[PDB]
DNA sequence: GCACAAATCCATTGACAAAAGAAGGCTAAAAGGGCA
DNA sequence: GCCCTTTTAGCCTTCTTTTGTCAATGGATTTGTGC
């Protein structure tokens, strides 16, 4: 994503920065979003959603 | 109490932990806090690691082992 | 304390499906001119 | 004013690509467990 950084790169650029292939990057980001979806990591973000 | 009435994937521990919970029918924290060291230890493929991480996480939430339930549901 | 016995986290590999561009044809405005 | 005409801008669907998506698979540690 574009968080605290310049242009958000695609999967291949993230892989070249991590020397890993794109599918590992997708698995890692999905892992992190799963980890963030539960409360204790979601209560504070979710209050930003008035929907 | 709200802490004992949440899912087993509530406190976000090891995947082996949740697998063993569903393998001993553990799905709610209400009786998960009902289980003591031996009762939890008896299970398959749940050795020191998973139960002791349960211990650490509930200690961070402060609760203890084997609390005797009434008003459940 | 030791030694085996799966459960399972880092990475491919293929096969694919859906944006994203790049383009080529059609509409379709839209200058622009010319007999008085 | 009147059409004729010539033109060009813009949308409008195909095709080629880039990028993401999904399923499987060693194999390494690791955790569990019997001794």
């Amino acid at each position: 994503f574009g968080i605290d950084m310049n242009t958000d790169y695609t999967l291949e650029e993230v892989g070249k920065q991590f020397d890993v292939t794109r599918e590992r990057i997708r698995q890692i980001e999905a892992k992190a979003l799963r980890k963030l979806r539960h409360p204790s990591r979601s209560e504070v973000l979710r209050s930003f959603l008035d929907d | 109490d709200p802490i004992l009435l949440r899912p087993v994937d509530d406190l976000e521990l090891t995947v082996r932990s949740a697998n063993c919970l569903k393998a001993e029918a553990i799905h709610y924290i209400g009786d998960l806090v009902q289980r003591t060291e031996v009762e939890l230890l008896k299970t398959p493929n749940l050795g020191k690691k998973s139960l002791t991480e349960i211990k650490d996480v509930l200690a961070s939430r402060g609760l203890s082992l084997g609390m005797r339930l009434e008003n459940w549901p």
